[PDB]
């Protein structure tokens, strides 16, 4: 490809500027307009004791060693199921 | 089984295992060859007071050392292969046994019919028999059809094992979550030997495989009352 | 902010015989000591942990 | 007294500091998996921190002060970075690998499908495109920061330096958040596995190569920096890129591809 | 500066050949013998 | 859209890397960075080979493409041959640092 | 009926030395097939072939695990 | 290679103690813990 | 002043020596674990108890000789003594990450020491298999630890070969090409890629293990959908180039020793050698599968890897005959180094073709977990790897002491270490055919014979490396000091007398361009 502007003829720093501002950051405008638009907290599905999901080999080195490291209560069942 | 002072393969029980035979026959003929050719060549340049200490040119002898060893190695591989793809050729079984090795004893499945199955554990050396093979007897052997082209499956419940019968020229890795197949057929019959071939824990050496190998009739008799 | 680059050239290079590690003033001390002191201390008592867990607690 | 334009260091203790703060590191952590317990670990990470803190500031030191870094040493440290990184990607094939292997035969206890029967994938199109868009940028602003350094635009140069560090955190949090909100832990299977793992290893080199920038920042502020000599910001760039890239083959094989 | 030349551009001294052959047998010995008392050792808890 | 703020080499540059610099820009390899071009090598027109003490190690390599590099000791004094080609060289003492 | 089954054939879909997915698709294939025969009002007798082959093939210990899984209501696979 | 003849000889005898501390050093506690090895088997 | 000097070091040279005593220490303690097995398996029945604690022995016998031993004798003890000087160079391209390098080792060796402390010890084989290795089937800090073990292992040599790349591409004298540097730093430099490139893959391996074991990942697990098999792809990517890694630095002194030797001023057919060393390390890139015949792959995959692994003999027979040829017409000095050398021509071809027997994946199935492995990988470590590290030794030893062996001495520990190891490995070839499977600590009663044989040939070895410990303190004790040495003109690293100042080529060499 060759994207779909033109410049080239010197590519320094007043150029990658530009593109930072008018390409680059407006880019992340959008994905982060978007991203905070489709968000809103999905239903949590059904619990199933699934037996290759919640594994459990050794408890963890902290806690009181059943809850991952970044635990979510409203999304993270424990080997028993949900929180209340 | 392996005798004392043994040299050489176990005897070719197998087809196959009698093809493997003949291939290490000529590859090992190649192996002595070389090694004793460079041996020699050593000898040959360490005795002599002639001497040539200049430069010796190299691109034109390159040529003869690239394309002999080339030339060998496929009068290695040729054979090689052949045989590989004859142990994968489509056969067609009588029968299938299924294998799973368990820290430390195996244990046998035959279910294409009734729900045969049971567990297969080494014979201490304090409870041999006379005349029995010290860490090499188990209490239930694995009775199957001389004569005949079997599928067994092996597979493991724990950690890995692997399921070796030397003189049948068989190896296959039991790994848990996985059924690998391997097709057996005894050209005799008799009692065959191997041994767990996969650091499996504390009695890895203790936990062989013995084969029994007798006339499709008697197989079934003993199928029915192994029930 | 000013340009003190040459300040610090003229004090790293000022001929005192040290090592860069310890050119730099007595901080450079300090924090090496206590950095040596970590190190060494902690490879005792971790020299400690193996010795405990070497022998069983039933 | 010598007569070439290599750099002969000055005896130092911080290689034995940092091979000791490595034995207390790999302790530290035995010690709290099997024998629960941080104070090893803690130590550790401490004197790690201290050594890497002046191990490099002596390399600052010999450089920017001393003027040691002669053009033949330069050199020899571009390869050397070059080098580095090459190593760190090989790690991360060894990843990719692992999620490969997984995902293209996929066994029964799973379902025989991927994803795994029981696994809700995040949506792709939402906080990890957004990352994906942030990273893009911060490759972006970094090259605007390096084209205004070599033009001698100080101000500038800060402006997008900023810039970039601002979204690498930004993308740190990003992912801080998706780490928390995502309905399947590390311990859901090899999913969970390959995905935490790599993605867990990335955030970590996101926030080394964030920090590395924040140095360079700084370095930028007292004016270590020459319009021609910088090869410290050199490198933190090449390694942002790196980060930068690896990003591009997680968001392609393991949220888009593999959802 | 540091010594320069034969038996100077190493660690232990060889100065005194018996005060080395003892060094040399802690070295050498030390190491020998180390996986014999871990044997010994992990045959001591079991 | 543009200034400046931002040291120059000249302006910056200290220690050996400002030798280099300076020497380099004065047509001079003071610190050895650069391969020197061979004279005829006859007794007449040697190798001029610079230094700082009585004697440096010389590398020989005969031919344009050799692989072996012949290893010597040039002394201060006579000019020497290389025990390989035989083409002469001659230390030329001392300086660099004035 | 068509039968006289002595053991599991070779399929051309699992040729290899690893049989897992042989095994697992006989298995699925089975309780599938019969569960469509129970619902429709049929017999299970046609399902009869998969039955046969899976049991060959299938580990004892496989068949019990994912048998106690279908009741347990936890069957990975798709039934 | 040529070397100037030895600043401290080693006299045979000398040489006899060398070896032997040598060899002892490795065989002594060895020898030792593999003597005990019923003692440590079973104790 | 003398910390400064060996704890604060930023000498090539000093670390080179700090390497080789790290590297002599660890071999005491994998020849001691060496007897410890042979010992066991002496005579039939039980001697230390089962085979946990005989294969925590077995397990560590590999670690140490090789990541403790044989890696920092090669290449940091010969690699920073020897390549700064071959090629001029004042030291290292980063002498402070250097000595880093270095004392990441102790530590990394305390971690195996560790392991085989607490609970019962890693009785995993070397290559650390799981689930074996698991946290059920060995539950506890063990194998833990020995992760951390060669975590340590890899981030030292990681950084090592960094740095002997960028110094053997960016320090060399201004006129001398990559075609004009000694053979050995050829092979340091490509065993430094081999390095770079496959350690960190064993990295992410054993980091995928670690944390099936604490963090309940499920890489290699099956009820995760894990599969233990990933982990020996992730492995072996790493084991076959480290075998390759093991030889190459002692390619690199064969080619020295014998050139040297025969009295030549250069080894026959250079460009050839860095042509070979350089397919090798290549080729032993993409056949790690050899390793995995009877996991049960596709038979075309092992058909693959059968005929690529057949490959680097061509590559390598081409190095073996250009030694015969660098000692085709040379005035033979027949040193002890010398005969190390001519030693390791002949043992390491032998295992070499054994190598070739079993890259065959039809004969391999048999021959697969025997002892006719354990032949093969003995004749070309313990006796090649080993042999060279020998001949690099007696050789250099002048170099890097000031002081000469005396070298009636040193043809007699050749004589018997020489017995000693074929007595040792040569009759597992039997053992190996005839069944006899790798990793027992009892066996059946047919194989009595030659595993006595080959316990006895472990003890001559041993009467041998106690002498080689005396023979070191004789030339300690001696003082022969070094006068002259000839065919310096084509080994530069003597050039600078024995031993060399601290500081060598302060003022760098002169090289013409033309
Ligand atoms: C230590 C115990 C020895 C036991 C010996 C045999 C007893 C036979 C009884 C009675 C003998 C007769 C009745 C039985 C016949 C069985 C035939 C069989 O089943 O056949 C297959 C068998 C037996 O093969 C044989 O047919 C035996 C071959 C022995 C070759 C020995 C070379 C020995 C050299 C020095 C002595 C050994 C130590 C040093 C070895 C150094 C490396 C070779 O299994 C092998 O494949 C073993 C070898 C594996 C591969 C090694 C390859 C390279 C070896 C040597 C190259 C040297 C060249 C220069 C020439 C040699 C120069 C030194
Ligand atoms: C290169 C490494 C190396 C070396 C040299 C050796 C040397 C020895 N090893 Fe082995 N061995 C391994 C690596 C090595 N080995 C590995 C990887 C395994 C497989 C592990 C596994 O399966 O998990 C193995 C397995 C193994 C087994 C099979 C175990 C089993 O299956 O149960 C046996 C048994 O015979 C054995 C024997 C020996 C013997 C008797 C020696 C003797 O020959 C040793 C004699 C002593 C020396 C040759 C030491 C010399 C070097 C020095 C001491 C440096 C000295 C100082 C200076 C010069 C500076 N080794
Ligand atoms: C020093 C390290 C080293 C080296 C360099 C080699 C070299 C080779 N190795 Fe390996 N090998 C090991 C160490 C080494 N090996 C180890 C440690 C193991 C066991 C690992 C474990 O399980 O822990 C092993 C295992 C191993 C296996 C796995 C077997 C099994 O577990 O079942 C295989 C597979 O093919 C094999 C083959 C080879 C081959 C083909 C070579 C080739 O590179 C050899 C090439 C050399 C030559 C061919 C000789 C010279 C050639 C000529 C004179 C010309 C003529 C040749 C012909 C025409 C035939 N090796
Ligand atoms: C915010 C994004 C950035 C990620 C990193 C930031 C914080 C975590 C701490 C250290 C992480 C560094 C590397 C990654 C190592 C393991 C993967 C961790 C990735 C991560 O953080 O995954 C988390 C698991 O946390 C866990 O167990 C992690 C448990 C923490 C202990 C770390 C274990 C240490 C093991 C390190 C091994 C070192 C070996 C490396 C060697 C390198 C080469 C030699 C996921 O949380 P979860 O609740 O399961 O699912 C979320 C459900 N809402
Ligand atoms: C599915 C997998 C998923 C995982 C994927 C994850 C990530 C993707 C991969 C990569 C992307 C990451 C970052 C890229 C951004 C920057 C990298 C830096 C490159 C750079 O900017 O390089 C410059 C120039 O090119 C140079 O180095 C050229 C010189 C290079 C020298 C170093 C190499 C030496 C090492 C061994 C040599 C190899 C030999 C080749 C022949 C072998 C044949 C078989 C700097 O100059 P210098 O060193 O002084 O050289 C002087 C030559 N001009
Ligand atoms: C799978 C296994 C494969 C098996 C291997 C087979 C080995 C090959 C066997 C024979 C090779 C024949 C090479 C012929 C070269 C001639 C030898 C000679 O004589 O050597 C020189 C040639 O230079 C030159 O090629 C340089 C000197 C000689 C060049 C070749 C010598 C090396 C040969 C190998 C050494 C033995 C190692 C063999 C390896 C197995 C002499 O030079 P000239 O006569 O011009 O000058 C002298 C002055 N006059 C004119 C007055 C006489
Ligand atoms: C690379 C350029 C050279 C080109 C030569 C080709 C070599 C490698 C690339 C090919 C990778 C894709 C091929 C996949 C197609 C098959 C799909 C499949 O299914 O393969 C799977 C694994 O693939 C997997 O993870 C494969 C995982 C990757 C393994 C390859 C290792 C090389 C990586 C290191 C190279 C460093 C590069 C640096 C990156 C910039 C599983 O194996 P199967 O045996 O089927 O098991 C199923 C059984 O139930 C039935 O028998
Ligand atoms: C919460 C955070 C803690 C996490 C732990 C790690 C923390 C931070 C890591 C960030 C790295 C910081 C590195 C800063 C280096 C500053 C020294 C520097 O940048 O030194 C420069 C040289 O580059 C040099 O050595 C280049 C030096 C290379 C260093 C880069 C290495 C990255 C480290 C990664 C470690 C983990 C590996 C992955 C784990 C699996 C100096 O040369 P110049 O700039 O040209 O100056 C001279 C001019 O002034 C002349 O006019
Ligand atoms: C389970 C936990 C395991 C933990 C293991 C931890 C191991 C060690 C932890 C402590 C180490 C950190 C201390 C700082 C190290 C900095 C080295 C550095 O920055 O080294 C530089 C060279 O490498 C360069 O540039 C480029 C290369 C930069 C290398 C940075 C070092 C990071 C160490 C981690 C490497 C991980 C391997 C990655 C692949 C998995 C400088 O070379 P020196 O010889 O110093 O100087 C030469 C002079 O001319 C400088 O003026
Ligand atoms: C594989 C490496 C090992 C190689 C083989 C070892 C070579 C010989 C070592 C000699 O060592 C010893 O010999 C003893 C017997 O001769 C012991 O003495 C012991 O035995 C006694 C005498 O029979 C008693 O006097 C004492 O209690 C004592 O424990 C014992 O201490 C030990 O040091
Ligand atoms: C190669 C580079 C990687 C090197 C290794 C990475 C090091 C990662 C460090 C993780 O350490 C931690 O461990 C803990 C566990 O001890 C935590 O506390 C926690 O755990 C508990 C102790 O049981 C509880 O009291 C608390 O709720 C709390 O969340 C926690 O905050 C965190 O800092
Ligand atoms: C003070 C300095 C000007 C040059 C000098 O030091 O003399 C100015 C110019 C540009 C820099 C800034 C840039 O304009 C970018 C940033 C923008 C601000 O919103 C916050 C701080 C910010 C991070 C910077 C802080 C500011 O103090 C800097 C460092
Ligand atoms: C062309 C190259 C370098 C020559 C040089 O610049 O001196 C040389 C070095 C090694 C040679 C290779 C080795 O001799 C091995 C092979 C030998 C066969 O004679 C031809 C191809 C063969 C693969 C060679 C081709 C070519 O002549 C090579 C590759
Ligand atoms: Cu089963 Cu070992
Ligand atoms: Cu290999
Ligand atoms: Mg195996
Ligand atoms: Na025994
Ligand atoms: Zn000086
Ligand atoms: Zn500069
Ligand atoms: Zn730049
Ligand atoms: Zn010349
Ligand atoms: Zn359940
Ligand atoms: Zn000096």
């Amino acid at each position: 490809a060759s994207a779909a502007k033109g410049d080239h003829g010197g590519t320094g720093a007043r150029t990658w500027r530009f593109l930072t501002f008018g390409l680059a950051l407006p880019s992340v405008a959008l994905c982060t307009l978007n991203s905070w638009l489709h968000s809103g907290h999905r239903e949590r599905p059904a619990f199933i004791p699934y037996h290759h999901l919640r594994i459990r080999t050794k408890p963890f080195s902290w806690g009181d060693g059943n809850h991952t490291f970044f635990h979510n209560p409203r999304v993270n069942p424990l080997p028993t199921g949900y929180e209340k | 089984m392996a005798y004392p002072m043994q040299l050489g393969f176990q005897d070719a029980t197998s087809p196959i295992m009698e093809e493997l035979l003949h291939f290490h026959d000529h590859t090992l003929m190649i192996v002595f060859l070389i090694s004793s050719l460079v041996l020699y060549i050593i000898s040959l340049m360490l005795t002599t007071k002639l001497t040539h200490t200049s430069t010796m040119d190299a691109q034109e002898v390159e040529t003869i050392w690239t394309i002999l060893p080339a030339i060998i190695l496929i009068l290695i591989a040729l054979p090689s292969l052949r045989i590989l793809y004859m142990m994968d050729e489509i056969n067609n079984p009588s029968l299938t046994v299924k294998t799973m090795g368990h820290q430390w004893y195996w244990s046998y499945e035959y279910t294409d019919y009734e729900d045969l199955s049971f567990d297969s554990y080494m014979i201490p050396t304090s409870e041999l028999k006379p005349g029995e093979l010290r860490l090499l007897e188990v209490d239930n052997r694995v009775v199957l059809p001389m004569e005949m082209t079997i599928r067994m499956l092996v597979s493991s419940e724990d950690v890995l094992h692997s399921w070796a019968v030397p003189s049948l020229g068989l190896k296959t890795d039991a790994i848990p979550g996985r059924l690998n197949q391997t097709t057996l057929m005894s050209s005799r019959p008799g009692l065959y030997y191997g041994q767990c071939s996969e650091i499996c824990g504390s009695n890895h050496s203790f936990m062989p495989i013995v084969l029994e190998l007798v006339p499709l009739k008697y197989f079934e008799k003993w199928s029915a009352s192994m029930l | 902010f000013e340009n003190r680059v040459a300040e610090k050239q003229k004090l790293f290079q000022e001929d005192n015989g040290l090592p860069v590690h310890l050119k730099g003033g007595a901080t450079d001390n300090i924090l090496y000591r206590v950095t040596m002191t970590l190190c060494l201390g902690g490879t005792l008592y971790s020299l400690y942990c193996l010795g405990w867990a070497s022998f069983p607690h039933k | 007294h010598q007569t070439h334009a290599y750099h002969m260091v000055n005896p130092s203790p911080w290689p034995l500091t940092g091979a000791l703060s490595a034995l207390l590191m790999t302790s530290g952590l035995t010690m709290w998996f099997h024998f629960n317990s941080m104070t090893l670990l803690m130590i550790g990470l401490t004197t790690n921190m201290l050594t890497m803190y002046q191990w490099w500031r002596d390399v600052i030191r010999e450089s920017t002060f001393q003027g040691h870094h002669t053009p033949a040493v330069q050199k020899g440290l571009r390869y050397g970075m070059i080098l580095f990184i090459i190593s760190e990607v090989l790690f991360f094939t060894g990843f990719f690998w692992a999620f490969y292997h997984s995902s293209l035969a996929p066994t029964p206890e799973l379902g025989g499908c991927w994803p795994p029967t029981g696994i809700h994938p995040l949506n792709p199109l939402e906080v990890p495109l957004l990352n994906t868009s942030v990273l893009l940028a911060s490759g972006v602003s970094i090259t605007w920061a390096h084209h205004s350094l070599m033009e001698g635009d100080r101000k500038h140069m800060l402006q997008a330096l900023f810039i970039t560090i601002t979204l690498g955190v930004y993308f740190t949090l990003l992912q801080a958040s998706e780490y928390y909100e995502a309905p399947f832990t590390i311990s859901d299977g090899v999913y969970g596995s390959t995905f935490f793992v790599a993605t867990g290893f990335h955030g970590l080199h996101v926030i080394i190569g964030s920090t590395f920038l924040i140095v360079c920042f700084f370095r930028q502020l007292k004016f270590h920096f020459t319009s021609n000599h910088h090869f410290g910001f050199e490198a933190a760039a090449w390694y942002w890129h790196f980060v930068d890239v690896v990003w591009l083959f997680l968001y392609v094989s393991i949220y888009w591809w593999g959802s | 500066h540091y010594e320069e030349g034969p038996g100077k551009n190493i660690p232990f001294s060889v100065e005194n050949k018996w005060r080395l052959l003892a060094m040399m047998t802690l070295f050498f010995g030390s190491g020998f013998a180390a996986p014999f008392f871990i044997v010994r050792h992990q045959l001591l808890k079991k | 859209a543009s200034g400046g703020g931002v040291p120059t080499d000249e302006e910056q540059a200290t220690g050996l890397e400002r030798e280099v610099m300076l020497a380099a820009r004065k047509g001079q390899d003071p610190y050895n960075i650069l391969a020197p071009k061979a004279t005829s090598g006859t007794k007449e027109d040697p190798n001029l080979v610079p230094s700082i003490t009585n004697k440096r190690i010389v590398g020989c390599i005969c031919e344009e493409d050799n692989s072996t590099v012949i290893w010597f000791w040039l002394h201060k004094g006579e000019a020497q041959r290389c025990p390989s080609c035989g083409t002469h060289y001659k230390l030329v003492p001392h300086q660099l640092a004035h | 009926k068509i039968k006289n089954y002595q053991t599991a054939p070779f399929d051309s879909r699992f040729p290899n030395q690893n049989q897992t997915r042989n095994c697992w698709q006989n298995y699925l294939d089975f309780h599938r097939c019969e569960k469509a025969m129970t619902a429709k009002g049929g017999d299970v007798s046609v399902c009869e072939w998969y039955r046969r082959v899976y049991k060959s093939l299938c580990p004892i210990s496989w068949v019990s695990t994912w048998d106690d899984r279908r009741a347990e209501g936890t069957f990975p696979g798709k039934i | 290679i040529t070397a100037k003849p030895a600043k401290t000889p080693t006299s045979p005898k000398e040489q006899a103690i060398g070896l032997s501390v040598t060899f002892l050093s490795f065989l002594l506690p060895a020898g030792w813990v593999l003597y005990h090895l019923d003692n440590y088997k079973k104790s | 002043m003398f910390i400064n000097r060996w704890l604060f070091s930023t000498n090539h040279k000093d670390i080179g020596t700090l390497y080789l005593l790290f590297g002599a220490w660890a071999g005491m303690v994998g020849t001691a674990l060496s007897l410890l097995i042979r010992a066991e398996l002496g005579q039939p029945g039980t001697l230390l108890g089962d085979d946990q604690i005989y294969n925590v022995v077995v397990t560590a016998h590999a670690f140490v000789m090789i990541f403790f031993m044989v890696m920092p004798i090669m290449i940091g003890g010969f690699g920073n003594w020897l390549v700064p000087l071959m090629i001029g160079a004042p030291d290292m391209a980063f002498p402070r990450m250097n000595n880093m390098s270095f004392w990441l080792l102790p530590p990394s060796f305390l971690l195996l020491l560790a392991s085989s402390m607490v609970e019962a010890g890693a009785g995993t084989g070397w290559t650390v298999y799981p689930p074996l290795a698991g946290n059920l089937a060995h539950a506890g800090a063990s194998v833990d630890l020995t992760i951390f073990s060669l975590h340590l292992a890899g981030v030292s040599s990681i950084l090592g070969a960094i740095n002997f790349i960028t110094t053997i591409i960016n320090m060399k004298p201004p006129a001398m090409s990559q075609y004009q540097t000694p053979l050995f730093v050829w092979s340091v430099m490509i065993t430094a890629v081999l390095l770079l490139l496959s350690l960190p893959v064993l990295a992410a391996g054993i980091t995928m293990l670690l944390t099936d074991r604490n963090l309940n990942t499920t890489f290699f697990d099956p009820a995760g959908g894990g599969d233990p098999i990933l982990y020996q792809h992730l492995f072996w990517f790493f084991g076959h180039p480290e075998v390759y890694i093991l030889i190459l630095p002692g390619f690199g002194m064969i080619s020295h020793i014998v050139t040297y030797y025969s009295g030549k001023k250069e080894p026959f057919g250079y460009m050839g050698m860095v042509w070979a060393m350089m397919s090798i390390g290549f080729l032993g890139f993409i056949v790690w599968a050899h390793h995995m015949f009877t996991v049960g792959m596709d038979v075309d995959t092992r058909a693959y890897f059968t005929s690529a692994t057949m490959i680097i003999a061509i590559p390598t027979g081409v190095k073996v005959f250009s030694w015969l040829a660098t000692l085709h017409g040379g005035n033979i000095k027949w040193s002890p180094a010398m005969m190390w050398a001519l030693g390791f021509i002949f043992l390491f071809t032998v295992g070499g073709l054994t190598g070739i027997v079993l890259a065959n994946s039809s004969l391999d199935i048999v021959l697969h977990d025997t002892y006719y492995v354990v032949a093969h990988f003995h004749y070309v470590l313990s006796m090649g790897a080993v042999f060279a590290i020998m001949g690099g030794f007696v050789h250099w030893f002048p170099l890097f002491s000031g002081y000469t062996l005396n070298d009636t001495w040193a043809k007699i520990h050749f004589a018997i270490m020489f017995v000693g190891v074929n007595m040792t490995f040569f009759p597992q070839h039997f053992l190996g055919l005839s069944g006899m499977p790798r990793r027992y600590s009892d066996y059946p009663d047919a194989y009595t014979m030659w595993n006595t044989i080959s316990s006895m040939g472990s003890f001559i070895s041993l009467t041998a490396v106690m002498l080689m410990v005396f023979i070191i303190w004789e030339a300690f004790a001696s003082k022969r000091e070094v006068l002259t040495v000839d065919l310096t003109t084509t080994n530069l690293e003597w050039l600078n007398g024995c031993p060399p100042p601290y500081h060598t080529f302060e003022e760098p060499t002169y090289v013409n361009l033309k």
